[PDB]
């Protein structure tokens, strides 16, 4: 009730461009954006990295792309050089430059992580703390009636949309507090619809999290059906 | 890119020059810190710290410069350059107290810049930052009457490049506690040259600084009243905040809502 006045402040401060990829980018396709991102995520999974850091990354990369050509053979440099950012401002043992690179086969090197890390952080105004969506899926976790059984489960599946939705070009239009509402509310629904009797928070849910962002809850109604439709085209893989 | 044209002083955080930001005008508080090179890049630390604070500037809170810009240059194989760019007030404390008409007063300036000043102090503890080095020449006061809190927790920030008594608190360096009670007492330090214009226990080594304090106010040791200048509940209060043990003693929020008003 008070202190999210913050964190809908500092998200809009970090907000990308949903332009960026016809007014800024020349080389760079969404597409590519996509190999990146789901590259970056198999590497967050694989190396069991915070929760938080992939979708910190992605906002690290879609704010410099906001602010910057890349060449689409830097890309991978760049997706690189945020996850080791995101890394250092979430984790206790942060991923080492060198073990980035390694996973890149070695196509890059610690200087080039390096220099890109300035650059990173230089174009970002060291605005590194920047909210994620897991930063609310937690206020929102926080007041909803809900068992922490319940919780858990409807945290670790609205995780998964989360970075469904990183991955996807979902993530420069909507803001986080978007992305989390909707990954909560399909969460919740999908739970409730299997379980009647539980999940019982699934009821109002889309307008009672809109009270909470202070939004229109159509967004949010369309924000989710696209996570729902999104997660269609992630059975295929 | 900015331009310099002046210089705040020399501080404890080094030099602290001045410039304008081109397209906006504005004068900009320029700071430095040089930090290590590593193998890993940017030190983790420097990276959190200073993104803590540019965090903060998400609340909006008055009482509180706005770090408005942070720039890395130098890129030796064994140094980065990281500067820190503020919001920028003209005078600080010292020279506002200074000016005021003899006998510098009246109180409605005092209580409510002591209020003020307390604000910016809660909202700090709030998120969990420490000042440890509070002094009036960083409590700046815009030509507006704000007070604007100056230099906090770089002390974080400057550990490397770091490697004046007056106002620490008996914690400090004692040991080095580092706690947020630290403040409670640099405001009571601070609450007094108010009125006197100048430092109540103030000068010389931890012994002598520390020595100076058990006079007033008398964990322990072994080595070696009032004196007001017009308040009782502004006695009643400075003493609660100028208590020995930070723990029995005063918070900035506790502080805010004493009969001193």
């Amino acid at each position: 009730d008070r202190v999210l006045r913050a964190m809908l402040k500092a998200e809009e401060t970090c907000a990308p461009s949903v332009s960026y990829f016809k007014c800024v980018q020349k080389e760079v396709l969404p597409s590519m954006r996509k190999i990146v991102a789901t590259w970056m995520l198999e590497v967050c999974e694989e190396q069991k990295c915070e929760e938080e850091v992939f979708p910190l990354a992605m906002n690290y990369l879609d704010r410099f792309l906001s602010l910057e050509p890349v060449k689409k053979s830097r890309l991978q440099l760049l997706g690189a050089t945020c996850m080791f950012v995101a890394s250092k401002m979430k984790e206790t043992i942060p991923l080492t430059a060198e073990k980035l690179c390694i996973y890149t086969d070695n196509s890059i090197r610690p200087e080039e992580l390096l220099q890109m890390e300035l650059l990173l952080v230089n174009k970002l105004k060291w605005n590194l703390a920047a909210m994620t969506p897991h930063d609310f899926i937690e206020h929102f976790l926080s007041k909803m009636p809900e068992a922490e059984e319940n919780k858990q489960i409807i945290r670790k599946h609205a995780q998964t949309f989360v970075a469904l939705c990183a991955t996807d070009v979902k993530f420069i239009s909507n803001p986080p507090s978007m992305v989390a509402a909707g990954s909560v509310v399909a969460a919740v629904q999908g739970l409730n619809l299997r379980s009647p009797n539980n999940f019982l928070s699934y009821y109002r849910l889309t307008r009672f999290l809109s009270r909470v962002i202070k939004c229109d809850p159509d967004c949010l109604r369309a924000c989710q059906e696209q996570i729902e439709a999104l997660l269609e085209s992630s059975l295929r893989q | 890119r900015y331009e310099p044209v002046a210089e705040i002083g020399v501080g404890a955080y080094g030099t602290v020059y001045k410039a304008r930001d081109p397209h906006s005008g504005h004068f900009v508080a320029l700071k430095s810190v040089r930090v290590p090179n590593g193998e890993e890049g940017l030190p983790i630390s420097t990276v959190r710290e200073v993104a803590l604070l540019r965090r903060l500037e998400a609340f909006e809170h008055p009482n509180v410069v706005r770090l408005m810009d942070v720039c890395a240059t130098s890129r030796t194989d064994r140094e980065i350059k990281v500067t820190l760019v503020f919001e920028h007030v003209d005078q600080d404390l010292r020279t506002y107290l200074d000016k005021a008409p003899p006998p510098g007063l009246p109180a409605e300036t005092i209580k409510d810049l002591m209020r003020q000043f307390l604000r910016g102090l809660d909202f700090l503890h709030a998120n969990c930052i420490v000042h440890r080095d509070l002094k009036p020449e960083n409590i700046l006061v815009t030509s507006g009457g704000t007070v604007k809190l100056a230099d906090f927790g770089l002390a974080r920030i400057y550990s490397y490049q770091m490697a004046t008594l007056w106002y620490r608190a008996p914690e400090v360096l004692l040991q080095s506690t580092y706690a947020t009670p630290v403040d409670m007492w640099s405001v009571g330090c601070i609450f007094a040259e108010m009125f006197r214009r100048k430092p109540l226990f103030c000068g010389n080594s931890e012994a002598d600084q520390l020595g100076k304090i058990f006079d007033l106010i008398g964990w322990p040791r072994d080595v070696s009243s009032v004196v007001p200048e017009m308040e009782e509940s502004g006695a009643q209060l400075l003493l609660e905040m100028l208590t020995f043990n930070p723990h029995k003693r005063i918070s900035a929020f506790r502080a805010l809502q004493h009969s001193y008003l």
